[PDB]
């Protein structure tokens, strides 16, 4: 799963949150089954050699868009002829299931943006104003 | 996945026609650091005054780009009906991040209208429609761009005084000069000036006419429309493909007058867009009233380090490319636009590769594969020397539960050359499978 | 493999940055070395020569 | 893409006879029509321009009639320069596309089809293809039907016509008809005939020739 | 690993294909299985940028020699500004600058080498 | 770095460093010339018999 | 007055690249715009391509966008159409006709045509001496009082040909049928005479064919 779906880009700050929540979710559907793709490759015109491409950070592989949203089976293979264009060869995915669990769990991976100076993401909460012309710039994203 | 409005009905598309010769005449365009044309401006932060080095998505210098230019309608004298559309549809081409477009580089300036050379119009401000898609393949006709994959379509509404983003997949129609049907020189766009640019009038619904005929939009996961000043003047719009999404920038909110480029929307897209392609626009009109329009032009974007000066407006005037030229390294090293004369060493020349020469039987991996498999603490070894290997063979013929590789490459062992091959052979369980390591604290 | 190179590579550039960084305190050792001698020179052809 | 069909593909009139002829268009071509005058052996010359004004070197006789889907040419007088090939071509639209065309015949002379059938000469037969020549002479009428039976069976695609160029002193034609057999096929046939049905001729004349 | 081959008297024991100099780059010795061919290490050019302020000129300089095989815009080096390059006399290199030097000129200047000086109007002062 | 073009790009984080080193090696050779200009041009200067 | 002559009729093998001129003489070649025509037989005349010549942009049919080339050149005055992967079908005469209005290419009339240029397609097929067969005379020959006896030239490729009876003594009685192409592919043409039984007898009606590309000249008795 790190491999060839989801890989947390390592410069930004990487949080990696798994939960489930029983009865919270009402409105959230269950899937039939969880679904990753096990390996990606790419395969010559020549047929003598595949090279598997593993997935860029937080990247759609393009193998990604031939595999269903939901693999139909585990060790499921899928295989299209890559255009000219595209360099032609075939490109397999190979795919896994796993069943759904009775309570449905959510992975998330969080990276907080340290970046820009247009905006900023804070909790809430005259004194915060500029009464206080002394010690503090304490202002929308740096303290 | 809602749609603003309805499918398939009115009439099949109208007849058009490819004239590449009259199109890219080409007029020279080069970008250049020194007047700040193209530059991304560093979203993160602003400076006043000082000038600083930062490395991001940005145009080389001295690149012409691609030019795409717009034309009028066949305009036939009894009737303005009728249309005719560039190849830009079978021009598309990858690109591996980022888009950079300049629009209205020379407007309100002499010019000849591309469908009649002899006819001459005042050039006029116009902007550009796009496609992008991640997987370009035929279409049922065989012409290159058709793409199955899904994309965001940009297009200009009103004669260009708003814009609209909408995320639904092309799905081809079965009439006559429309992609599923038989018989269709080109696939794009159309407009009509008497309804959709009528004085005081702007057709919302112009987008919705040119996908009443060319083709059927399905799967709308997002649109978006966003209000376009028209002033006169015409600057610069990018898009960025981050992880997240598309970013769209647009120069003029920024600075109408500077030409700096900000960020003004966010598209959250999680699939990364590989292939731009362009979709003709062509407006009929009567040959008296032909409009001649400014030709947009495209440019790659590639991750750079460029020096750039900040004024005290907080707007840059003057960039350097660090990799353009060796006086442009020095002045990026000293962080200085200008440099003491003297005589200073830089990167140097590097021979290139040619007339190569390869030094250079087949090693057998039968017993591994035959007869009855050891136990892990009495594992077999094989050792193979003086012959030549084809690993990914052996790697097709066994699946592999898990593949580790330490100090070494996976993909590197097939095909590197080296003194000798060493192979091992044990019986391990599935659940000792974890257990197992080049080291591990357990015993 | 890209992992392993990029800690690879990270390591022997970091090591050769150390390596020139001697270099170049050296090199402004001996040249200031060479000044001072550069000085005595002129003394030398100025009162023996 | 329009399309221009003519309505007659060929007519027959004497000289000074009024003709008229008639160009159909699927769409409206209010006022784009070009008519062109082709005679074999020279280029064609244009002789209406948008269906409505004559062309500056042509003669009054010829007109321009018609407008939209219907258009009409129509010469007062028939001269032998005006028993050429008419071509109507659509302007409206990007991508011409010419009419049919419409062929002029003189009647000034009607002559019954003259039949005579000649054996190949000793060297065809040496050759190893065999040719027998069937020629019909003075026939008026351009449309005819040739067929050939040997021992009673009809012969299709060995024969072939070929057709001299209108006379233009009795606007009479001239075709000779050859049918090839190889020689096992030719020598063990006894009888071959050509068989002519003319609408000129009053009555169908068969040629027959029998072997040796 | 990039290899210029010519012809080398035999050495080494021959037990080893491999020849190498107290470190990991390799003499190659050997390099033809039929004949000792001796093998020869990457081969560069430096490129040296005269520039001007006031006249805003750029010049192209090269090491020790460049008059007798290395020419303007060789096909051969990769790297020149990273994107474009940028004829005379040899000397300490083949300076893309011209004109030339003349046997006497103004000893002030800026440094270059024994005999050329940098002058600013490109020129190339003794 | 090595000639790799993927050197380089990990080259530029570290770029700044490089540049000063070169700076410093570029003004030690500039004073090297001109001590060697100050100890010949007072050797100059004197009339010389031929 | 504007002059507009054709190339010589060429033929061109089967993807092999054919090149057709034509000349303008007088007028102005730049303003005036020249489109390719073509004549083929049960296809009637379709336009290929328009070219003005000052403009340097040649209009293209849509069936023959990417198969033919068209060049004007101002020094020469002269139209130049080029066209690939030849045909059967692709054999047509082609005609350079100039629109009356110097530009307008999408309404277009032409004042002015050119005579034409024929192109066909050989394949393995090269020019030989004609083989010529005469009609014997015999009682089946004779109709009435006039036996009619003609020489049939065949196995010819190349040029229309000239075929004359006693030296081009005899012109009268004589028919010429159109040459027609073979399973070989060589034409073959008929060069029947209506004469007198009596006249046979009394002149000798030789027959005579000259071949242009062969430069072989043939006379035998018919």
């Amino acid at each position: 799963i790190s491999q060839f779906n989801y890989k947390q880009s390592f410069s930004n700050p990487t949080c990696l949150i798994l939960a489930t929540v029983p009865h919270n979710l009402t409105t959230i559907t269950k899937p039939l089954k969880y679904s990753y793709i096990n390996k990606c490759s790419r395969l010559l015109s020549d047929d003598r050699t595949e090279v598997p491409q593993l997935v860029n950070a937080n990247q759609y592989s393009p193998c990604v868009s031939i595999v269903p949203s939901t693999v139909w089976e585990d060790g499921d293979y899928y295989r299209k002829q890559l255009s000219p264009l595209e360099g032609g060869g075939w490109l397999v995915a190979s795919g896994s299931t796993v069943a759904m669990t009775e309570q449905l769990q959510m992975g998330f991976g969080i990276t907080v943006q340290y970046g820009t100076d247009t905006n900023s993401v804070c909790p809430k909460l005259k004194i915060a104003s500029q009464l206080g012309n002394c010690v503090e710039y304490s202002l929308y994203g740096v303290s | 996945y809602v749609d603003v409005g309805p499918d398939s009905v009115k009439s099949a598309c109208i007849e058009v026609d490819i004239q590449q010769t009259f199109f890219d005449k080409t007029w020279p365009r080069p970008i250049d650091v020194s007047k700040a044309d193209g530059i991304i401006y560093p979203q993160g932060r602003t400076y006043s005054n000082i000038t600083i080095t930062y490395q991001g998505l940005f145009p080389y210098q001295g690149d012409h780009g691609d030019m795409y230019v717009y034309s009028a309608g066949h305009a036939t004298g009894t009737t303005p009906q009728k249309l005719f559309v560039a190849n830009y549809s079978q021009d598309v081409k990858q690109f591996a991040n980022g888009f950079v477009v300049r629009i209205g580089a020379a407007a309100n300036s002499t010019g000849t209208v591309i469908i009649s050379p002899s006819t001459s119009a005042t050039i006029r401000k116009i902007y550009p429609a796009f496609m992008l898609g991640s997987s370009v393949g035929n279409f049922s006709d065989g012409k290159m761009g058709r793409f199955f994959n899904h994309t965001l379509v940009l297009l200009p509404d009103g004669c260009g005084t708003l814009l609209r983003a909408f995320y639904c997949i092309l799905e081809p129609r079965s009439g006559n000069h429309c992609p599923a049907g038989n018989s269709y020189t080109s696939f794009a766009t159309y407009h009509t000036p008497a309804t959709d640019c009528s004085d005081g009038n702007y057709n919302r619904n112009a987008s919705l006419n040119s996908f009443k005929e060319y083709f059927n939009l399905r799967n709308c996961t997002f649109m978006y429309t966003y209000n376009i000043t028209e002033d006169e003047i015409l600057e610069w719009f990018g898009i960025t493909q981050t992880a997240q999404g598309v970013h769209l920038f647009s120069s003029r909110y920024v600075d109408l007058y500077g030409g700096n480029m900000f960020q003004f929307a966010t598209l959250p897209v999680y699939d990364t867009i590989k292939y731009y392609s362009i979709i003709p626009h062509s407006i009929r009109s009567i040959q008296s009233d032909r409009k001649a329009w400014a030709a947009f032009y495209v440019y790659k974007l590639q991750p750079l380090t460029f020096l750039l000066d900040f004024s005290v407006d907080g707007y840059i005037r003057r960039a350097i490319d660090c990799g353009f030229n060796d006086l442009s390294q020095l002045h990026c090293s000293y962080e200085s636009f200008d440099v003491e004369s003297g005589v200073y060493s830089v990167s140097s020349f590097e021979a290139k590769p040619s007339g190569s020469v390869v030094e250079q039987v087949e090693c057998d991996f039968s017993p591994l594969l035959s007869g009855t498999p050891p136990q892990v603490y009495n594992f077999k070894r094989l050792v193979f020397t003086n012959c030549n290997y084809n690993l990914t063979k052996l790697l097709s013929l066994f699946s592999v539960n898990d593949f580790t590789c330490s100090q070494i490459s996976p993909a590197a062992i097939a095909s590197n050359c080296y003194s000798s091959l060493i192979l091992d052979y044990f019986s391990y369980p599935l659940s000792m499978k974890s257990d197992l390591s080049v080291s591990s604290a357990g015993p | 493999d890209v992992l392993e190179q990029d800690a690879q590579i990270d390591r022997l550039i970091n090591g050769r940055l150390t390596t020139l960084n001697a270099f170049v305190a050296q090199q402004l050792v001996r040249s200031e070395s060479a000044a001072l001698s550069a000085q005595l020179a002129k003394d030398k052809v100025n009162e023996c020569v | 893409d329009i399309v221009m069909t003519q309505t007659p593909s060929s007519l027959s009139a004497s000289v000074g006879d009024r003709v008229t002829i008639t160009c159909r268009a699927s769409e409206d071509i209010t006022s784009y029509l070009n008519w062109y005058q082709l005679k074999p052996g020279k280029a064609p010359m244009f002789l209406i321009y948008a269906a409505s004004s004559l062309q500056s070197g042509v003669p009054s006789r010829f007109s321009g009639s018609g407008s939209g889907t219907d258009f009409t040419l129509t010469i007062s007088s028939l001269q032998p320069e005006d028993f050429a090939t008419y071509y109507c071509q659509q302007s409206y639209s990007t991508p011409p596309t010419f009419g049919g065309g419409t062929k002029v015949e003189i009647k000034r002379t009607v002559a019954a089809p003259s039949v005579f059938i000649f054996p190949p000469s000793d060297e065809q037969l040496k050759s190893g293809t065999a040719s027998v020549v069937c020629l019909l002479n003075n026939f008026y009428p351009r449309e005819a039907k040739v067929q050939w039976k040997v021992d009673n069976a009809l012969q299709s695609g060995n024969s072939q016509e070929s057709v001299t160029e209108q006379d233009s002193k009795d606007s009479t034609y001239s075709l000779s008809s050859t049918l090839t057999l190889s020689k096992a096929d030719y020598e063990k046939h006894k009888v071959y005939a050509c068989e002519v049905t003319h609408q000129g001729l009053s009555s169908p004349v068969t040629k027959s020739f029998n072997r040796g | 690993g990039r290899g210029v081959f010519q012809n080398c008297t035999a050495v080494g024991v021959r037990q080893q294909r491999f020849v190498y100099d107290a470190y990991q780059n390799l003499v190659g010795y050997y390099s033809d299985d039929g004949n000792y061919y001796c093998l020869r290490a990457c081969v560069s050019v430096p490129v040296s940028v005269i520039y001007d302020k006031e006249t805003k000129t750029h010049a192209t300089l090269f090491g020790s020699v460049a008059c007798e095989h290395i020419s303007s815009t060789m096909s051969q080096y990769s790297r020149s500004t990273r994107s474009m390059l940028k004829p005379v006399g040899c000397v300490l290199g083949l300076v893309n600058s011209s004109l030339f030097v003349e046997d006497c000129k103004l000893p002030l200047g800026q440094s270059l080498c024994a005999l050329p000086d940098t002058p600013s109007t490109m020129r190339l002062a003794s | 770095c090595n000639g790799f073009q993927k050197c380089e790009q990990l080259l530029r984080e570290y770029g700044q460093f490089c540049s000063k080193i070169n700076q410093a090696l570029h003004g030690a050779n500039l004073r090297q010339d001109d001590s060697v200009r100050n100890l010949f041009a007072s050797v100059k200067s004197s009339q010389s018999s031929p | 007055q504007v002059q507009l002559v054709q190339s010589g009729a060429e033929v061109k093998k089967p993807g092999s690249s054919v090149k057709v001129s034509c000349k303008a003489s007088g007028g102005t070649f730049s303003i005036y715009a020249i489109s390719w025509v073509r004549q083929a037989p049960g296809q009637g005349l379709e336009w290929m391509g328009g070219i003005i010549p000052i403009f340097g942009t040649a209009n293209y049919a849509q069936q023959f966008q990417g198969r033919v080339t068209i060049t004007a050149d101002e020094s020469t005055t002269t139209a130049y159409m080029e066209l690939s992967r030849l045909t059967s079908e692709d054999t047509a005469v082609y005609y350079c006709a100039r629109q009356m209005t110097a530009y307008d290419y999408w309404n277009p009339s032409f004042d002015y045509w050119g005579q034409g240029t024929l192109v066909t397609v050989s394949s393995a097929w090269s020019t030989k001496g004609p083989s010529v067969f005469p009609l014997a005379p015999s009682s089946k020959s004779t109709s009435g009082g006039t036996a009619a006896l003609g020489c049939l030239v065949k196995d010819y490729f190349p040029e229309p040909v000239t075929v004359s009876w006693n030296s081009g003594a005899l012109t009268s009685g004589v028919h010429t049928f159109p040459a027609v192409l073979q399973s070989s592919g060589l034409y073959s043409l008929s060069s029947v005479v209506t004469v007198p039984s009596s006249s046979l007898g009394t002149q000798t009606y030789i027959c005579n064919v000259n071949h242009k590309p062969s430069n072989t000249k043939v006379d035998k008795r018919v």
